[PDB]
């Protein structure tokens, strides 16, 4: 039985997931745009 | 226990310079922390599932200690596991025998895999798994989260 | 008389550590050491040790 | 040494920085000013106004008391001072 | 090169504010804690959970406000926004005061990230990590003050709320309840919170009065290169003054910059393990000697059980209304009161 | 608590057990002036 | 009492007596740089 | 020479392991005249009258206290501001009781310690340093007098000053919160400023020191033993050290400078300790913390409490618990 | 780049500043919070 | 005054067991070469 | 037995023992009040 | 030649706009009446 | 006893400042 | 010489001697348990588990 | 060094010292398996807290009976 | 039994005072070249 504790538990799960995938793609894509120059 | 161990340590004190401590391509004193690590870890998963799956479970043992709510006719008692949901309530006693069980077992398949894969070359270098105080470090930590949660329950 | 007593505590009190600045500043500035020590004739590289 | 980054003095000293912010400075001290004089503010938060901590006849706080019944009792707390 | 190393490189870019891996925790943490403080502190209430106003919208002024602490019956709830307490409302969520909760774990969080800031940066230009280090002492001031006391007390209700006027009411609560004054720990923090002023006072100003004479102006400060090799101010003469004055002086310049590392650290982590204590009530309230003593000698009185009357004035008169959910009604007759006032 | 002290500790020499006795005496003072490397601390990315 | 007020008068009036005429004595010129300050 | 230059001599020598020095001639007796009191006061002494109402408060180990309870209590409210030598009283035993070594004690360590400062700047002079160490000791010391002279000066008794003990001080903390709500007062915010910022700093400067230490050992050697009594060049990398915290927070917020950094670490807490010190000598003048009071009020007249108004709760038990024999009338005016 | 005087930004937006925390301090004296 | 009475042993202890060990490292430094 | 290749001399100089005693005998000072109780 | 956008002109409008905007916020709140 | 141990701690103590300062280890140049 | 707080570093690379002092730690914890255990049965009154 | 039986027989669990897997190895898996860890972790706190509340998952002492 | 209370601190100084005193002439014996 999905209680609504447990949906709102997966809802924090997924924005938390939401907010570090955004994080990390944005800052890969930024990384792959501007280099360093070795 | 005391006095046998007593007695062990001034043996290993004194023969402290054993072949089975250096290094057979160098001769330089020498520990393989990743296996040790593997090893220790597969007794120590046999041990908590020896424990959970034998003695609190009452197949051969004692058990543990039950009681009411309001603790007045406790005693010791064989819990059987509680595989459920329950099972993660701190307050019942089936979820420490399913706890021990399950968690043995996954100590004993990681030990496993600890003691026949060695470690990527890039966590070797970063966590310096050549020196014995990472392993310190890392223990340490281990042990104070350890200290905290018995606190708190 | 809080306003008064208060205010002019500060003041003179501000004005004691004024003195000892200023004449601390003045009795070094006269003997000429106010800038700082001098590295060839440092005085206490001239003195007995203490022990 | 400098990384790189413009200098601030240079960038505050500037006509164009000027030009931007003179717009944009009091356009978000104007929002925040009409964000409270609208009474948003209140509404965001949850925040009492003045004629709304007590019931007209009341002097005993809105505390809250259950856990899992918390949002409720402040909702009922709410609809008393109706 | 792999993406891995590439965003290594991105992070690791000398700027302006240096980020590292460590900035991506640390930055959002330390935002959302300092950002929930001020947008509490402007405009959210304490009113359902304490029945006090603590915000510049309702009149508070920069002293009195806060963001307080959940009600006492939350217990120790993390009250999420998404919980089952505030159900995903926002305005419930602020009333209720889960602003407490998210600025404390934010900030917490936060304080993890600035050490492995401290940590990462050392690494990278080569440096011992000392003032990593010496960070854990405000660490463990504040797990063991806003962490493991309400932890170990009733709920949340009763850690520190975020605020000027808030803090001075815990100061005063722990006198009056726990009587922290007369607790060794306290005191061993105390003693190194003093004396860490005392020796940054006292090694700042002997420095400035020992140095050496490298230029013509009497602005001494110009006279420092950064690049030097010299020293800029004479041990020798120091050592001297302070052995005339004193009787000791320091005579090792890495012993004397260890020791200012070593005692306000020391302090702040001593009274951190008293707070440990105090989340149990493990007081220092009483001397029994002292106690036995007075209970059969009515003329025997010291500072200590003047003192203890103190804190029963403070508890009977504050009760009441700094713990509103124990519905305390103390009759005027039952207050202790002395003669007259 | 003592022992997040003790952890803190032993992690920090175990990474920094190279300076454990203090830091190279002929470390560049480029390493660490700003703007000099694109990144901090790796002399590959001078500029 | 009397003869205890009489010896801590003398003794404070001996002490502060150095005093003066030690800081009179000059004082100025006990220095290690310049002695000729008038 | 003759007997005077000769001893003048001495007395100013730079040769002494102790300089006397002319502030040294008043400093050793008064000091050792407190020191001597105060150790046997606290040891032995038999109760004191403080608040002048003949209930004596025991201060003393032999008369049943211990380190932490023990003190040298202040004189008797009776007494007020009166200069109380021993040989104004008709016995030792009277003087005792009136609580004359507390007068004795504190008047030779305020003229000793004045002396001490004084004795700072002379040394400095004798040995061509700069002049402003006894400018930074200025702080404590005006502390010192603020708790033992000022603030009975204001309140009309030195019944009022500052106990000379442990337990003491914190009977004089609280009852001074009662009476001014010093918390609220921004000269002891400063304070607590100055020298919570002064352990900061302190922590930092010494661990930033510490972290830019030079190689000259191994690991088996304590590393200070790279460092040599007087050795010409400096021993930690001050460049390495701005590297760093700069990075830490941003390169303009950390200082370059050695000269400019350690007279920071001066000025703050010395600073925030006159300020401090000030706030006591003000309030001794009954120039008292912020009161806001019932300040926050509703559409219709109700009070809404705030913090302060908690503040205020706990020092009302305080007020009316402090001495609880000593007041008749309804105010308590001083 | 240099086009304003820095002398000039630092006075205004001190003078700014000033204004603002004047401002704050008429309220404690009027309105919420006054007491009145 | 009813004190603890384990409390001068405890106060003994504490002060001569370190003390001690530090007094042995010591003496024991100044006897090498 | 040959010996082992481990062994380092320990030291403590008289600064670090004047400390050490200033810390133990200002320690039992502080404590003993409350050891006693 | 200087970029416009960077890191830290990131970390200065995420403290400056908030900050103007409460201070605009708290201006307001001086003349309300209870 | 109690007042026996203080004052011996507080007599070892002010022994303790003796040996410290005239009985230190000396500051010696190199 | 080695500082007293470092005594213990000449284990680092023994490790002979490591489990030498472990042993002696592990033999040191045991017999405060036996004698912990021996105290409180000497101390112990069973006689009201009520 | 000294040769024994029991180190004769132990030899070939400390014969490895330094050896590892190229690059990255097994990484990736070791950071879904932490992840997992953490989740579990977090679900396991939550209902002690009685932030997740289940059906038949009583947290009290009344979980005795 | 009801025991003379110093007969504790009488006996652990006996046994500590003189045992510290052999230690501390043994390691600095050991100690020297
Ligand atoms: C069906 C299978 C099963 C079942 C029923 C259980 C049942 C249980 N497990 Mg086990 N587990 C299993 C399989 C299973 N386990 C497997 C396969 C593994 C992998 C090996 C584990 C690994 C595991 C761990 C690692 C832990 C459990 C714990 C528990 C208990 C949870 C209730 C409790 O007291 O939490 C109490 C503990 C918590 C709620 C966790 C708190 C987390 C903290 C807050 C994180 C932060 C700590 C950090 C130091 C910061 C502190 C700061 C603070 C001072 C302010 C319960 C007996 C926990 C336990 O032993 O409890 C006593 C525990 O810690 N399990
Ligand atoms: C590093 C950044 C960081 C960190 C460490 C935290 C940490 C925290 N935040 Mg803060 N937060 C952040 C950034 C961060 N936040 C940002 C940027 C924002 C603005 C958007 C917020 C806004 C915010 C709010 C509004 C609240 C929090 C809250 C919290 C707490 C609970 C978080 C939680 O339970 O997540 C759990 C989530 C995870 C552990 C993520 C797990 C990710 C795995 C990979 C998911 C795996 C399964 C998943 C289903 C994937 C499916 C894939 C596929 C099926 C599609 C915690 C202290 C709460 C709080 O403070 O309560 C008092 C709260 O109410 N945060
Ligand atoms: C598993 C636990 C563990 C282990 C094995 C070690 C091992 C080590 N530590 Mg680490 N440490 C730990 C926990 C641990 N530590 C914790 C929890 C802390 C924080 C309190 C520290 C803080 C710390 C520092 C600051 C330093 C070390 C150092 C060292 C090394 C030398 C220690 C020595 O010679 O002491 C010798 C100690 C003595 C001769 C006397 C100590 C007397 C103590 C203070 C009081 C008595 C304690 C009592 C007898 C035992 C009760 C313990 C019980 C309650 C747990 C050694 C590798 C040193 C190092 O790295 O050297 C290079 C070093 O400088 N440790
Ligand atoms: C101030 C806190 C702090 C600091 C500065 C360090 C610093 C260090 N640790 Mg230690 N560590 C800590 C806490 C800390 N640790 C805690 C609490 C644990 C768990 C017991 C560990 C466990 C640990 C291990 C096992 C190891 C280290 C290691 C290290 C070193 C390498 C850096 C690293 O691994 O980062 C660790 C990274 C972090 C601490 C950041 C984690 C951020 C988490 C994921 C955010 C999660 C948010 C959460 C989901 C929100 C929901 C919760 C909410 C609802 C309550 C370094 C010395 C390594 C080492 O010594 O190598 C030589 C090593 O092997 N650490
Ligand atoms: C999940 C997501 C989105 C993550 C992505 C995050 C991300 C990667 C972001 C990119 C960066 C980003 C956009 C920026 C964030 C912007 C931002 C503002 C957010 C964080 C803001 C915030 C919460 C924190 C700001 C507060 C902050 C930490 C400031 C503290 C400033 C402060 C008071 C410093 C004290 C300064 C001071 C002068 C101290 C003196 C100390 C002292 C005396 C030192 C002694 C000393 C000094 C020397 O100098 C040397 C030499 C030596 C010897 C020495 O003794
Ligand atoms: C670019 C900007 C990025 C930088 C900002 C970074 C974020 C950090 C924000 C820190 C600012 C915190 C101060 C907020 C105070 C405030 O707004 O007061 C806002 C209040 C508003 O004033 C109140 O208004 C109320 C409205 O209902 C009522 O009228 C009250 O009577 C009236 O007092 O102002 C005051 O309290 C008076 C002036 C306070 C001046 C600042 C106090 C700080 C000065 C002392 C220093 C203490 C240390 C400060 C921290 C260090
Ligand atoms: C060289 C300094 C030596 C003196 C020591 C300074 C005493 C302490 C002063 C501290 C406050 C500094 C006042 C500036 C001292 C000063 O010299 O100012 C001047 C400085 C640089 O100014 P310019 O860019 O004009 O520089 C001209 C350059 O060409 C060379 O000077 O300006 C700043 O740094 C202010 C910018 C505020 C930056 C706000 C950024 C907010 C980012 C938030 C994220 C922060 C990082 C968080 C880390 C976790
Ligand atoms: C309201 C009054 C509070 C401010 C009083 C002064 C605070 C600074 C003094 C600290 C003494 C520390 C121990 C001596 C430490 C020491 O020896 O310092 C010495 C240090 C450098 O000495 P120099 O000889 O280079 O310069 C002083 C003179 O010789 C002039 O060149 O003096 C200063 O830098 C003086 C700065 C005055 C700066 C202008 C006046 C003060 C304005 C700022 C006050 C702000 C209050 C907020
Ligand atoms: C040899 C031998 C033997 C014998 C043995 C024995 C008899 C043993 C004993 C043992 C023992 C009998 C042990 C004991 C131990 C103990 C300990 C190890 C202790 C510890 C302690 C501590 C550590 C403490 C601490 C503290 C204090 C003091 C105070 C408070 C705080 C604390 C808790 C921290 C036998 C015949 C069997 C067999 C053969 C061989
Ligand atoms: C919580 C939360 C959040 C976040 C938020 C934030 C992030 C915010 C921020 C905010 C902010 C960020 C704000 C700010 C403000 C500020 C202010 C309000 C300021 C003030 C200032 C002042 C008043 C000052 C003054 C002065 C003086 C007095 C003197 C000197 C100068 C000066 C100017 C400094 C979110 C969304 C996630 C959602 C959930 C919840
Ligand atoms: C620069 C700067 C700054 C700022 C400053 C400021 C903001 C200032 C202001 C100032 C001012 C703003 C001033 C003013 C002045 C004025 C005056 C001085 C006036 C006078 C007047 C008079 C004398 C009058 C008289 C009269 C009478 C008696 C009667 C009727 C007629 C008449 C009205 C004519 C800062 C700190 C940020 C930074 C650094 C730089
Ligand atoms: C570790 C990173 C953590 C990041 C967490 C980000 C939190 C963002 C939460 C914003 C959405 C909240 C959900 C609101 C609806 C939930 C209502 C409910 O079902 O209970
Ligand atoms: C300096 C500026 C002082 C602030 C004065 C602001 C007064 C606001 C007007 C009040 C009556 C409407
Ligand atoms: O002597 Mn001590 O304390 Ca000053 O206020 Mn009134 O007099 Mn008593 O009463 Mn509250
Ligand atoms: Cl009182
Ligand atoms: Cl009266």
């Amino acid at each position: 039985t999905i209680t609504p504790s447990l949906k709102g538990f997966f809802i924090g799960l997924l924005s938390g997931a939401v907010v570090l995938g955004l994080t990390f793609a944005v800052l890969i894509a930024i990384s792959q745009i501007d280099k360093v120059q070795r | 226990l005391s006095g046998l161990l007593f007695l062990a340590a001034c043996w290993h004190w004194v023969y402290w310079d054993l072949e089975l401590f250096r290094d057979p391509r160098t001769g330089e004193p020498a520990l393989d922390l990743p296996k040790m690590f593997g090893i220790h870890l597969f007794l120590a998963g046999l041990l908590c599932f020896g424990f959970g799956a034998f003695h609190l479970t009452g197949l051969f043992g004692p058990g543990m200690w039950v009681s009411d709510p309001y603790g007045l006719t406790g005693s010791v008692q064989p819990v059987a596991p509680e595989w459920g949901p329950d099972g993660f309530n701190p307050y019942n006693p089936g979820g420490v025998v399913a706890h021990h069980i399950a968690a043995g077992i996954v100590g004993i398949i990681a030990g496993l895999f600890h003691i026949l894969v060695r470690p990527p070359q890039r966590l070797y270098k970063a966590l310096r798994m050549g020196n014995i105080e990472t392993v310190l470090s890392s223990s340490i930590a281990a042990v104070f989260f350890a200290a905290f949660v018995v606190a708190g329950t | 008389r809080s306003w008064l007593a208060t205010s002019h505590f500060v003041l003179a009190f501000f004005f004691l550590v004024g003195h000892l600045w200023h004449a601390g500043r003045a009795r070094a500035a006269a003997a000429g050491f106010e800038k700082g020590i001098d590295r060839e004739s440092e005085p206490v590289l001239s003195m007995p040790s203490l022990d | 040494g400098t990384t790189g980054e413009r200098p601030f003095s240079d960038i505050i000293t500037s006509v164009r920085y000027w030009v931007i912010h003179s717009i944009t400075i009091p356009a978000l001290f104007i929002a925040g000013w009409l964000f409270v004089s609208t009474g948003l503010a209140y509404d965001v938060f949850g925040t009492p106004r003045p004629d709304s901590y007590y019931a007209q006849e009341q002097r005993s706080i809105p505390l809250v008391t259950d856990r899992f019944e918390a949002k409720q009792q402040v909702e009922t707390f709410l609809e008393q001072l109706k | 090169r792999g993406w891995f190393d590439i965003l290594d490189d991105w992070l690791k870019r000398d700027r302006f504010v240096f980020v590292g891996w460590s900035g991506i925790l640390l930055f959002p943490c330390a935002y959302l804690a300092l950002g929930g403080w001020l947008t509490g502190t402007t405009f959210v209430t304490s009113w359902y959970t304490h029945g006090l106003a603590s915000s510049y919208l309702e009149g508070c002024n920069f002293l009195t406000v806060a963001v307080s602490t959940p009600a006492n019956s939350m217990g120790h709830s993390l009250l999420l926004l998404w919980g089952p307490e505030a159900q995903g409302d926002f305005t419930r969520w602020c009333q209720l005061g889960g602003l407490w909760t998210f600025i404390a774990l934010h900030g917490a969080f936060g304080l993890i990230g600035f050490m492995l800031r401290q940590f990462e940066i050392a690494r990278l230009v080569g440096v011992r990590p000392y003032n990593a280090i010496a960070f854990s002492a405000p660490i463990a001031v504040f797990v063991s003050v806003f962490l493991i006391y309400p932890l170990g007390q009733s709920s949340w209700f009763f850690a520190p709320s975020f605020g000027v006027a808030a803090i001075f009411r815990f100061l005063l609560f722990f006198q009056g309840f726990h009587n922290w004054t007369l607790n060794p720990f306290h005191m061993m923090g105390v003693a190194g919170v003093l004396g860490g002023a005392l020796l940054c006072a006292i090694h700042g100003a002997t420095v400035e009065n020992t140095l050496f004479q490298d230029g013509e102006g009497a602005s001494t400060f110009r006279a420092f290169n950064p690049t030097q090799a010299e020293e800029t101010y004479s041990m020798v003469t120091a050592n001297r003054f302070w052995s005339q004055i004193f009787g000791i002086a320091f005579s090792n310049k890495r012993w004397l910059h260890f020791f200012m590392l070593f005692v306000p650290v020391t302090g702040l982590w001593m009274s951190a393990i008293g707070v440990v204590g105090l989340a149990l009530n493990l007081r220092s309230y009483d001397f029994i000697s002292q106690e036995i003593r007075a209970a059969e000698d009515p003329e025997f009185e010291t500072f200590y059980t003047k003192n203890l009357l103190l804190n029963e004035g403070i508890r009977a008169w504050m009760a009441p209304q700094d713990q509103p959910h124990e519905n305390f009604v103390f009759p005027e007759e039952v207050l202790p009161r002395g003669n007259a006032l | 608590l003592l022992f997040f002290f003790g952890h803190i500790w032993h992690g920090a020499r175990t990474l920094f057990r190279d300076v454990f006795s203090g830091i190279d005496p002929e470390l560049s003072p480029e390493q660490v002036e700003w703007g000099f490397y694109q990144k901090v601390g790796d002399v590959t990315t001078r500029r | 009492m009397e003869t205890l007020k009489i010896t801590v008068y003398i003794v404070v009036t001996f002490f502060v007596l150095l005093f003066v005429f030690g800081f009179l004595s000059g004082d100025p010129a006990r220095n290690p740089k310049r002695k000729d300050l008038e | 020479a003759n007997l005077w230059e000769r001893f003048c001599n001495w007395v100013t020598s730079t040769d002494n392991r102790l300089y006397v020095g002319w502030f040294g001639v008043i400093m050793i007796p008064t000091l050792l005249a407190a020191t001597i009191c105060f150790v046997i006061a606290f040891i032995a002494a038999p109760p004191v009258d403080i608040d002048g109402i003949r209930e004596p408060v025991s201060g003393s180990l032999l008369y049943g206290n211990n380190i932490i309870t023990g003190a040298v209590v202040p004189s008797s409210n009776a007494i007020g501001l009166h200069f109380y030598p021993i040989w104004e009283a008709a016995s030792l035993d009277e003087w005792l009781y009136n609580g004359g070594p507390y007068q004795l004690i504190i008047f030779h360590f305020l003229l000793g310690a004045s002396c001490y400062m004084g004795r700072q700047w002379e040394l400095s002079y004798r040995l061509g340093m700069r002049p402003w160490i006894c400018v930074a000791y200025s702080a404590p010391l005006a502390s010192a007098f603020a708790v033992f002279l000022i603030y009975p000066i204001g309140q009309g008794s030195f019944s009022d000053g500052m106990p000379l003990g442990i337990s003491g001080t914190f009977n004089f903390m609280i009852v001074f919160q009662a009476e001014h709500n010093i918390l609220m007062h921004p000269f002891h915010q400063l304070g607590v400023a100055g020298v919570f910022g002064g352990a900061l700093f302190c922590a930092m400067h010494g661990s930033l020191v510490t972290s830019s230490l030079i190689r000259e050992t191994t690991e088996t050697e304590s590393a200070n033993y790279g460092y040599k009594f007087g050795q010409e060049e400096e021993t930690y990398n001050i460049v390495a050290a701005h590297g760093y915290f700069g990075r830490l927070i941003f390169q303009y917020a950390s200082f370059n400078n050695s000269r400019s950094l350690h007279f920071f670490l001066a000025a703050w807490p010395v600073v925030g300790v006159w300020f401090t010190a000030l706030g006591i000598s003000t309030m001794a003048f009954n120039l008292n913390g912020f009161n806001f009071n019932h300040s926050v009020i509703d559409a219709k007249g109700n009070v809404i409490n705030t913090w302060a108004d908690i503040i205020n709760r706990a020092n009302l038990g305080m007020e009316v618990m402090h001495e609880r024999n000593a007041h008749n009338f309804p105010l308590d005016l001083a | 780049g240099g086009r304003i005087p820095l002398w000039i930004v630092a006075t205004v937006a001190g003078m700014g500043v000033i204004v603002i925390v004047g401002l704050f301090f008429y309220g404690a004296y009027a309105g919420l919070g006054s007491s009145l | 005054m009813e004190v603890n009475q384990l409390g001068l042993i405890a106060t003994a202890l504490f002060v001569l067991v370190p003390s001690v060990f530090l007094i042995i490292l010591y003496v024991q430094t100044e006897s090498q070469q | 037995m040959e010996p082992n290749p481990n062994r380092q001399p320990v030291e403590l100089n008289r600064t670090s023992l004047y400390l050490g005693l200033l810390l133990i005998l200002v320690l039992a000072l502080l404590f003993s009040s409350y050891f006693f109780n | 030649s200087y970029p416009i956008f960077t890191v830290r002109w990131v970390a200065v409008h995420t403290l400056a706009v908030p900050t103007i905007f409460f201070l605009g916020a708290i201006a307001a709140m001086q003349f309300i009446q209870r | 006893m109690e007042t026996i141990t203080y004052v011996f701690i507080f007599a070892c103590i002010i022994a303790l400042f003796f040996f410290a300062i005239f009985f230190r280890e000396p500051p010696r140049i190199t | 010489g080695l500082p007293w707080y470092r005594v213990h570093t000449v284990l680092i690379n023994d490790p002979g001697r490591l489990i030498a002092a472990h042993l002696m730690h592990t033999a040191l914890v045991a017999g405060w348990a036996g004698s912990m255990a021996l105290y409180e049965l000497a101390t112990f009154d069973p006689s009201d588990p009520v | 060094a000294r040769r024994t039986w029991l180190g004769d027989i132990l030899r070939p669990l400390n014969s490895e010292y330094g050896k590892v897997a190229p690059g990255w190895g097994t990484t990736p898996l070791m950071a879904v398996f932490m992840g997992l860890f953490l989740v579990c972790l977090l679900i396991i706190l939550e209902i002690y807290n009685s932030t997740l509340i289940l059906d038949g998952v009583n947290v009290s002492w009344k979980a005795l009976g």
